[PDB]
C-alpha cells in the first residue's frame, strides 16, 4: 500500500 | 527468511514537450508486484504479479488514487527545487523517491527507509531512527524545515513501522508460492584461451532467487580479486537472476583455480573446478 | 482569506447554480464540504493545483473544477429539496493534511417554486415605563415578520453606527404557523442601554434586517413586488414621554 | 553529474537453434533516465521490442531490461545498440552465447 | 466505516466552570484528529490539530487529548465563558486518504453567564409608529424556563443573554406577541 502523506518539498 | 517492500518514484521534467514522465514501481523483495506510467493511457496503478490481483477494487482505486496525487506533488517539487538550485526553465530534471520497511523472520519491523534524490544526487532522506531527516545541501535544508514544521518524519515512522509492515506481511501470505521460494542456481564454467599462454575461466549462476548471490575465486585456497572480472545480477526475464565472474589465468594451470558460490536455495557451499 | 460568492442563493427545484471559491493568494488544495441538518459536514471533491485529487460521495449530477488561477467552482444541477445546506470551501497551502482554511459559506435553500419568497416586516417596539422607573434601565425590541426563507441579517444601528453592546438576537428564527409546511418566519432582538441615554433625543434607534431573496435574473409575474435582495428598518428616536 | 550505462546482451535460456527463447539488453548504472535501446538481428532494428518499468539502484542510477521472443540460429548474429547523452556514438554489444 | 461520534451533543455548564467534549472514532488508522469551532451560520475556525505520535495539545485555556487504539480524544475548556459558547466539531484525516477531513455531528456548547443579582419581571412595549400593536418582555437568573405557547395565535421566543459592556451587567430576556389586539402580559 502507498504512503499518502504529501507534504511539499 | 527476512523480507523488504520498497516503493520507487521518478518524476523527470520534459519543459516544451508536456507536463513531466512520472513512473512509480512496487517491490516485494526482488519482485515487482505494481506499476504506474503517466504517459500509458489507462491512468491506473497496473498489477505485475498475480498474487496482487487479489485485491479489490478499493485497492486499485486508493492506489491510483495516491499515485496520481505524488506525481502532483513531485510536479510542484520540480518547479520549487528549480527555484532552490536558480536553474533555468529550459533544462530537463528529475526527482526520485525511494521509500519502504524490512521485517524479520517472524515478520516484524527491522528498518525502514525513506531518501529523497534530485538529478541522481542525495537531496534529503529519513535516518535509521525514523524521527530525523538529514539534507545533502543547502536547498534541501529548506525542505527539512517544513518537514520538521508539518512532523512529516512521525507520518512516515508511523507508516514504516505499521500499514508498510502489515501489507508486506499481506503479500508474502498471498504470494507464499512465488515470494517465499528459494531457487538454487544452475552452475557451470566455461573456458576461452585469450593468447598461447593464458585462458579466460568464467563461473556461471543461472536462474536463482531471490537475486543475492556471491561468487569468489580461488587459487590453492587463497582469494582471488586479482585479475577477476564481475557482472551486475542481471534479472532472466522469467522472475530468475543471472550472474557470472571471470578471472585470467595462465595456460596448463586451469586446475588449480576454484569457484565458490554462496546462495539461499544451495544446502551448502558449492565449489567448482574446470573440467 | 478564502472568498465564496453568492453569500445566499434561493433557487427553484430542477434548475441548475454554480458556486464560486477564491482560495488564500498561494494555496494550492481547494476542499468543498456540505453542511446540512440531515448528514452534518461531508466531503463532496478536493482539487490539487488545476487538477481532480480525491473524491467523496459527490452525486452524478453535481461536477466541480480548478481553473489555472486555483479559484473553483460547483455546479449542481437536477436540485431537490435535500440540496438545501451551507457549502463551504477550503484552501490548503499544500495537500490539507495539516491545514484547512475555511470560507464563509454559500447558504442555498431550494423551494418547490419561489412564489411562497416574502421579505420581512420590520418593526420598533418602545421601552415600557414600568421598566425604565424600576430598573433605571430601557430594552428596545425589534420583530421581522412574515419572512421566507429565513435568510435574514438582523443588527441594530445607534446614530447611524452599529452597535453589539447590550445587543440580544435570537439563535434561530420562530415559524408563524409551525403546522404549515412552507410557514413564514418570524424573528425578535433585544438592544438594552441606560434609561437617561433613552430619554435623550439626540439619540437615533434603527433596527436593520438584511434580507436575501429572488435575483434580478429570476423571473417574476404577481402583483406583488419582487421580493428581491433588500434591506428592511424600523426607526425610534429619544422621548422624555 | 551523467553516469554512461553498462550493457548486457543475452538470452533468458540457454540457447538452442531452432528452439524459442528471450533476447535480453540490460542496460543499468546510467544518469539521466533518458536511453535508446534498439535490438538488432542482422545490424537490422527489431520491431516489437518491450522493456521493463524504469526503476533505480542504492546510487540512484536507473536501470532498464529491453526484451523480445527470438529463434537462435547458426547464421543470425544479435545485437544491442544504445544512445544516451553520454555516449559520443551509439554503442553496439553483439550477443555472445558462448561467453 | 470511519464514524466520528461527539456524545453528548449538547452541553449546558455554568460560567467559569472547567467542561470536557467528548469525540469518539471506530477505526484507529488516523493521520491526526483536528478539533473545530463554529458560530452559527459561518466557517469553522481550527483550534488544534493533535498528529497520531502526540498523547496532548494545549493552546491557551483549550487542551485537547488523543488515543488513536481507543478511538478517544478529549477536548477541555478551563475558565469556560459566554463567548466559548459555540458549535465544537471534531474531525480525522484517514490512513491511505489525501488529507480529507471526517467530521462528527458536533456538540452545541451554551456557557450560561453568571447573573450576579437576579430581578425578575414582565413588561410591556408599544410601537413606535403604528396603532395598538404591542409586545410583552420577561427580562432578568440563567435557570428559569421559557415554554412554547401551546395557544395557536400566541409566539413566545426562546431566550438569549446580552452584555452591556459598559456596566458589564448581563441580562436573560425573551420576548412573546400575539395577533389578539389586547394580550395580557402577566
Amino acid at each position: 500500500e502507498l504512503f499518502s502523506y504529501l507534504i511539499e518539498k | 527468511g527476512s523480507h523488504s517492500m520498497r516503493y520507487f518514484y521518478t518524476s523527470v521534467s520534459r519543459p516544451g514537450r508536456g507536463e513531466p514522465r512520472f513512473i512509480a514501481v512496487g517491490y516485494v523483495d526482488d519482485t515487482q508486484f505494481v506499476r504506474f506510467d503517466s504517459d500509458a493511457a489507462s491512468q491506473r496503478m497496473e498489477p505485475r504479479a498475480p498474487w496482487i490481483e487479489q485485491e479489490g477494487p478499493e485497492y486499485w482505486d486508493q492506489e491510483t488514487r495516491n499515485v496520481k496525487a505524488q506525481s502532483q506533488t513531485d510536479r510542484v517539487d520540480l518547479g520549487t527545487l528549480r527555484g532552490y538550485y536558480n536553474q533555468s526553465e529550459d533544462g530537463s530534471h528529475t526527482i526520485q523517491i525511494m521509500y519502504g520497511c524490512d521485517v524479520g523472520p517472524d515478520g516484524r519491523f527491522l528498518r525502514g527507509y525513506r531518501q529523497d534524490a534530485y538529478d541522481g544526487k542525495d537531496y534529503i532522506a529519513l535516518n535509521e531512527d525514523l524521527r530525523s531527516w538529514t539534507a545533502a545541501d543547502m536547498a534541501a535544508q529548506i525542505t527539512k524545515r517544513k518537514w520538521e514544521a508539518a512532523h512529516a518524519a512521525e507520518q512516515q515512522r508511523a507508516y514504516l513501522e505499521g500499514r508498510c509492515v502489515e501489507w508486506l506481511r499481506r503479500y508474502l501470505e498471498n504470494g507464499k508460492e512465488t515470494l517465499q521460494r528459494t531457487d538454487p542456481p544452475k552452475t557451470h564454467m566455461t573456458h576461452h584461451p585469450i593468447s598461447d599462454h593464458e585462458a579466460t575461466l568464467r563461473c556461471w549462476a543461472l536462474g536463482f532467487y531471490p537475486a543475492e548471490i556471491t561468487l569468489t575465486w580461488q587459487r590453492d585456497g587463497e582469494d582471488q580479486t586479482q585479475d577477476t572480472e564481475l557482472v551486475e545480477t542481471r534479472p532472466a526475464g522469467d522472475g530468475t537472476f543471472q550472474k557470472w565472474a571471470a578471472v585470467v589465468v595462465p595456460s596448463g594451470e586451469e586446475q588449480r583455480y576454484t569457484c565458490h558460490v554462496q546462495h539461499e536455495g544451495l544446502p551448502k557451499p558449492l565449489t567448482l573446478r574446470w573440467e | 482569506g478564502v472568498t465564496q460568492t453568492p453569500k445566499h442563493l434561493i433557487t427553484a427545484t430542477g434548475q441548475r447554480v454554480t458556486l464560486r471559491c477564491s482560495p488564500r493568494s498561494g494555496d494550492l488544495s481547494v476542499y468543498w464540504y456540505q453542511q446540512s441538518l440531515d448528514q452534518g459536514l461531508q466531503f463532496l471533491i478536493q482539487y490539487y493545483n488545476g487538477e481532480e485529487r480525491a473524491k467523496g460521495n459527490i452525486l452524478e449530477r453535481f461536477s466541480a473544477q480548478q481553473f489555472p488561477d486555483l479559484h473553483s467552482e460547483l455546479n449542481l444541477s437536477s436540485l431537490e429539496l435535500g440540496d438545501s445546506a451551507l457549502y463551504f470551501c477550503a484552501s490548503s497551502p499544500g495537500g490539507g493534511h495539516n491545514e484547512q482554511f475555511f470560507g464563509p459559506g454559500t447558504r442555498l435553500t431550494v423551494l418547490e417554486d419561489l412564489k411562497n419568497v416574502f421579505p420581512p416586516e420590520v418593526a420598533v417596539f418602545e421601552p415600557s415605563e414600568a421598566e425604565i422607573s424600576h430598573t433605571q434601565k430601557a430594552t428596545l425590541v425589534c420583530l421581522a415578520t412574515g419572512f421566507y426563507p429565513d435568510h435574514v441579517e438582523l443588527s441594530w444601528w445607534v446614530n447611524g453606527k452599529e452597535v453589539h453592546s447590550g445587543v440580544c438576537t435570537d439563535p434561530q428564527p420562530l415559524k408563524e404557523q409551525p403546522a404549515l409546511n412552507d410557514s413564514r418566519y418570524a424573528l425578535s432582538s433585544r438592544l438594552r442601554v441606560s434609561a437617561t441615554f433613552w430619554q435623550d433625543p439626540r439619540n437615533h434607534f434603527r433596527c436593520q434586517v438584511q434580507f436575501y431573496g429572488l435575483s434580478e435574473n429570476d423571473e417574476w409575474t404577481q402583483d406583488r413586488a419582487k421580493p428581491v435582495t433588500q434591506i428592511v428598518s424600523a426607526e425610534a428616536w429619544g422621548r422624555a414621554d | 553529474i551523467q553516469r554512461t550505462p553498462k550493457i548486457q546482451v543475452y538470452s533468458r535460456h540457454p540457447a538452442e537453434n531452432g528452439k524459442s527463447n528471450f533476447l535480453n539488453c540490460y542496460v543499468s548504472g546510467f544518469h539521466p533516465s533518458d536511453i535508446e535501446v534498439d535490438l538488432l538481428k542482422n545490424g537490422e532494428r527489431i520491431e516489437k521490442v518491450e522493456h521493463s518499468d524504469l526503476s533505480f539502484s542504492k546510487d540512484w542510477s536507473f536501470y532498464l531490461l529491453y526484451y523480445t521472443e527470438f529463434t537462435p540460429t547458426e547464421k543470425d548474429e544479435y545485437a544491442c545498440r544504445v544512445n544516451h547523452v553520454t555516449l559520443s556514438q551509439p554503442k553496439i554489444v553483439k550477443w555472445d552465447r558462448d561467453m | 466505516k470511519q464514524e466520528v461520534t461527539q456524545i453528548p451533543a449538547a452541553l449546558s455548564v455554568p460560567e467559569g466552570e472547567n467542561l470536557v467534549l467528548n469525540c469518539s472514532f471506530t477505526d484507529s488508522a488516523i493521520y491526526n484528529l483536528q478539533w473545530f469551532r463554529q458560530d452559527p451560520g459561518k466557517g469553522l475556525t481550527s483550534l488544534l490539530l493533535i498528529q497520531s505520535s502526540q498523547r496532548e495539545q494545549t493552546s491557551g485555556r483549550l487542551n485537547a487529548s488523543l488515543d488513536k487504539s481507543s478511538g478517544r480524544s478529549t477536548l477541555y475548556i478551563a475558565a469556560s465563558q459566554p463567548g466559548d459558547s459555540a458549535t465544537y466539531l471534531c474531525a480525522v484525516r484517514q490512513w491511505g486518504s489525501l488529507g480529507n477531513l471526517i467530521f462528527g455531528k458536533g456538540t452545541k456548547l451554551s456557557v450560561k453567564p453568571n447573573i450576579q443579582n437576579p430581578d425578575p419581571a414582565v413588561y410591556q412595549l408599544r410601537d413606535s409608529k403604528s396603532s395598538d400593536k404591542s409586545v410583552c418582555l420577561f427580562t432578568d437568573d440563567s435557570q428559569t424556563n421559557v415554554s412554547q405557547s401551546k395557544d395557536s395565535d400566541v409566539y413566545i421566543t426562546d431566550k438569549c443573554v446580552l452584555d452591556m459592556r459598559s456596566m458589564d451587567f448581563k441580562s436573560n430576556s425573551a420576548v412573546a406577541w400575539s395577533n389578539k389586539s389586547d394580550f395580557a402580559c402577566a
